[PDB]
């Protein structure tokens, strides 16, 4: 989960 | 910068 | 009496000449005017920067040499100074950074080896000092300034091994070069009052003798402050800075162990 | 995909390594705190640590395989000083290897039909084990692996077919991980070597974890406010920010896929097989800049379409610093989460801090609880909102060089209760000290961290860089410490951390964590206190507050288990790296523990009201426990205001  | 952490 | 005086070596402060002013006139209508592209106006701040430096004027230098990298990022030369102001002023870290730089841009900046070893050693890393300072050695055997430097890195480590080193550069050496009396005197080959002797045989003029003391006042003033003479020490360090030569690293230097040992004092 | 040894891409160090490597390590070996030499000696150290790095569980490399490798572990130093880096890259390179083999080897365990019943065991440390000898010691290694791992999920209480097909999805894909592996993966682990071979803090960040560091500081990220998960080849996108450009748009939803990446005078780029960061790096850009995706619906479709963005700067809230409202009756005490010094942090609270003035609040809470650190000024500032003037901190370089750092008033002059834990470090530290020394406010919960360095931070990007090099990606950046912090005591939270007014129950309990087990963390000291004026004298209130807190405690069912809770912590720590593998008795035991965990919910109710109903709610919601710690030390904050009042 990572933000983009 | 000058960092306090962890 | 009064007579004593009489032993005093100095020299008239120097004074900047004419031509350096009209040069310095000059260059601000240049700056002022439309008469340069980016890179001409790149290369003349950094002309600037050395000739305000060359006068004791750091602050204006300084902002000359920014701005020129503002332009020209790519300058080996600006950051040169750049690193030793910053050595100046005590910031031997970012003095460091700025060293590397002159060096990335062109590994054959030799001066840069002696001034980041010069920071480096103010720094307190002296073994790190000891490989700048080996290999500006190296580059030019001859010259006696860099094993003076050598050995006040090397002092740190280890002071007889130090002391036999700068023995065999200077057995090794061609021997020519006033510097080399300043060697022989830590050497203990003269004393003080010959090395005084030869410094005024050796000087020509006004100008030629106010470098000498410029240098020889530093290397007398670090030579006793080693030994914890802070009295002789300081008196040598003014004494160095009285010959107002704004460009030597001895100048620069010697204003920096004043410096340092003005904060001491303010402590306790 | 991969089922070869020669299926393994054989990693290459960057073109740009070298002069990282070299920039990472003129800063370490010239400006660190801890002046070391980057000898021999020092570099078979770092060697080792790689290693440990490498292969954490003795579990992959063999004895053979190290003892090749070491006979040049002295040479690391002139590696990173020159950046070719040979052996990190050989060794990784090997390791991936081993690895690839080792999971190809659990591949076969795993069909072979075993269930067991056994009294063996499994052992979680690994950590200072020999390397395996030969073949037969890693796979016996493995079988034991692959036994903990089906065993573990049969006390789910799956089948033996499913396990099987849980755990073949889990070794495939972690080749499949393998075969993903950057040179960069590399050569971050390689500086990491390095970098926690001089101190525990000390870091190189690549250039992506450069990026997510300023965004945790700064709590803002630019592009386009998405959370995205990778299943299986896929980007999905999890979850989108809220004002964020992939929301506001209307035109992109929850579940649905990205395959498909376009800058804007240039082609839709297609990674449908590529790693996640590889994607986001795409995605993510400076903002009023344009991205284009390419999207596969959410359904079963076959159909894309193309969605074009404006990225834009979205601020993480979630980070941010939080305020609410406990209620006591007449009495109310506010409550400020902070979970980290974040940059512009202090200007947050002051917002805050003027609702609570609105509300009356009698007193308030700073909940530092699991707070990492950040920004020193940001310590110093939040300081001065309490404090009207002084030294809120001391630094100290290696050459004895003491300075002292102070704010500018104070915007909250109440009854001030500072919340910590173990977890609660560096700059929290720092104010919890300084409300502390000062008299200003109460300090409640457990010892700190221990945490007392400075570290800087600098990018290692040069000016001509671009100019020089415009193909190069960025560099990275790395934190050293540079200093040394003591309070104004002349005291130092270096290995001891804070020790608080009152302390919680898992306070007094031997602690496993800390700065103090930190590999070459740097020793306690002391210096000269600072000169400062002291806001307010509370010793005078301890006794008090104590009994007062100590009743409370006893009394409550929450603040029992958590008693109880501890004894028994403390009958199993001999044997807590040493799990049974006996799949009868994980059950009584693992029962035996669920049957307690659904009990004593109910001491609580009918203590109370009571609150809820449940013979046996064996299957809870998504359940939200209590705070205790919080609860109780609400209660002190309303103490301690009822005391200043009587003075």
């Amino acid at each position: 989960a990572a933000a983009a | 910068a000058a960092a306090a952490a962890a | 009496n009064t007579s004593w005086r009489k032993s005093e070596v100095l020299a008239v402060p120097l004074q900047p000449t004419l031509q350096q002013e009209v040069i310095l006139a000059r260059m601000e209508q240049i700056l002022a005017s439309r008469a340069l592209t980016d890179d001409e106006r790149a290369q003349l701040l950094y002309e600037r920067g050395v000739l305000y430096d060359s006068l004791g004027l750091r602050a204006l230098a300084r902002n000359d040499f920014s701005q020129a990298l503002a332009i020209r990022p790519d300058m080996p030369e600006v950051f040169n100074y750049l690193g030793i102001y910053l050595t100046q002023a005590g910031n031997f870290d970012a003095a460091y950074e700025a060293f590397d730089s002159v060096l990335e841009l062109d590994p054959t900046y030799n001066y840069a080896h002696l001034n980041r070893g010069i920071a480096l050693y103010y720094g307190g890393r002296d073994k790190l000092a000891q490989d700048d300072l080996l290999a500006f050695y190296q580059d030019d055997p001859n010259d006696p300034f860099r094993s003076l430097w050598l050995y006040l890195a090397e002092q740190k480590l280890d002071e007889k091994q130090a002391k036999e080193v700068l023995k065999q550069h200077f057995e090794k050496s061609d021997k020519e070069q006033w510097g080399w009396n300043i060697v022989e005197f830590y050497l203990g080959n003269i004393s003080e009052q010959t090395l005084m002797e030869r410094l005024k045989a050796d000087a020509t003029d006004n100008t030629s003798l106010a470098e000498h003391l410029s240098e020889t006042n530093f290397y007398l003033g670090k030579y006793y402050l080693s030994l914890g003479d802070l009295d002789s020490a300081t008196a040598l360090f003014k004494l160095a800075v009285a010959n107002n030569v704004h460009n030597f690293v001895e100048h620069r230097y010697a204003l920096l162990e004043l410096s340092l040992l003005g904060q001491d004092q303010d402590d306790l | 995909d991969i089922t070869r040894a020669d299926q393994i891409p054989v990693l290459k160090e960057e073109t740009q390594h070298a002069t990282v490597s070299e920039r990472v390590t003129s800063r370490f070996t010239r400006s660190h705190y801890r002046q070391f030499d980057l000898d021999q000696a020092f570099s078979a150290k770092i060697f080792d640590r790689y290693l440990n790095l490498l292969d954490y569980s003795h579990n992959v490399l063999l004895a053979s395989d190290v003892e090749q490798f070491a006979k040049k572990k002295t040479e690391l130093g002139d590696e990173l000083r020159s950046g070719k880096l040979d052996v990190f890259y050989d060794l990784y390179n090997l390791a991936q290897k081993r690895r690839f083999e080792r999971y190809q080897y659990a591949l076969s365990v795993l069909e072979k039909p075993m269930d067991f019943t056994g009294n063996d065991t499994y052992n979680l440390d690994r950590s200072k084990a020999p390397w395996p000898k030969n073949e037969a010691e890693l796979n016996a290694l493995w079988d034991s692996k692959v036994k903990f791992d089906e065993l573990s999920l049969k006390l789910t209480g799956k089948t033996d077919k499913e396990i099987r097909e849980t755990l073949t999805r889990r070794y495939k894909f972690a080749i499949r991980r393998l075969a993903q592996t950057n040179s960069e993966d590399v050569f971050s682990l390689a500086m990491t070597a390095f970098a926690r071979e001089i101190d525990p803090h000390t870091n190189y960040l690549s250039p992506r974890n450069t990026e997510q560091f300023n965004t945790e500081m700064s709590l803002s990220l630019e592009g386009i406010g998405a959370v995205l998960q990778m299943d299986d080849d896929y980007t999905v996108i999890n979850s989108m920010v809220a004002g964020g450009p992939a929301a506001k748009s209307k035109a992109i939803s929850v579940g649905d896929k990205i395959v498909g990446v376009g800058q804007t005078g240039k082609p839709m780029v297609d990674v449908i097989g590529w790693r996640l960061d590889d994607v986001v790096a795409l995605i993510k850009g400076p903002k009023g800049s344009k991205v284009r995706l390419e999207i596969l619906p959410a359904g079963k479709g076959t159909k894309t379409r193309t969605v074009t963005l404006t990225r834009e700067r979205i601020r993480l809230e979630d980070r941010a610093v939080k305020m609410s409202v406990k209620t006591v009756g007449k009495e109310k005490v506010g409550v400020l989460d902070i979970p980290g010094f974040y940059v512009g942090l202090t200007d947050d609270v002051k917002v805050q801090l003027q609702k609570l003035e609105k509300q009356n609040v009698s007193s308030v809470i700073i909940d530092l609880r699991s707070n990492g650190g950040g920004a020193l000024t940001e310590a110093v500032s939040l300081s001065g909102l309490f404090i009207p003037a002084g030294p809120i901190v001391q630094v100290r370089d290696n050459n004895g060089k003491v300075r002292e750092d102070s704010d500018t008033q104070v915007f909250y002059k109440g009854p001030l209760v500072v919340l910590v834990d173990r977890f609660s470090a560096s700059a929290s530290e720092i104010f919890a000290a300084a409300m502390q020394d000062y008299g200003r406010a109460l300090v409640v919960g457990e010892p700190t961290f221990g945490a007392g360095t400075v570290q800087q931070y600098r990018s290692l990007n040069r000016i001509y860089d671009q100019m020089l090099r415009p193909e190069w990606p960025a560099l990275g950046s790395v934190q050293y410490t540079i200093q040394k912090f003591y309070r104004v005591n002349g005291g130092s939270t270096q290995r001891k951390g804070v020790t608080p007014d009152i302390i919680m129950p898992t306070g007094n309990e031997e602690t496993e964590t800390g700065e103090k087990f930190e590999d070459n963390a740097l020793p306690w000291d002391s210096i000269d206190a600072a000169t400062y004026v002291k806001s307010g004298d509370l010793t005078a209130f301890e006794p008090e507050l104590l009994k007062e807190h100590n009743a409370r405690i006893a009394k409550d069912p929450e603040f029992q288990n958590i008693m109880k809770d501890i004894a028994r912590f403390n009958a199993m720590k001999d044997k807590r790296n040493i799990v049974s593998l006996n799949y009868a008795v994980r059950e009584k035991e693992n029962n035996e523990d669920d049957a307690t965990r659904l009990a004593r919910l109910n001491e609580r109710f009918k203590r109370e009201g009571k609150p809820e109903l449940k013979k046996l709610d064996d299957l809870p919601k998504d359940y939200q426990e209590p705070d205790p710690y919080l609860d109780e030390t609400v209660n002190i904050a309303l103490d301690l205001a009822k005391l200043e009042k009587a003075r």
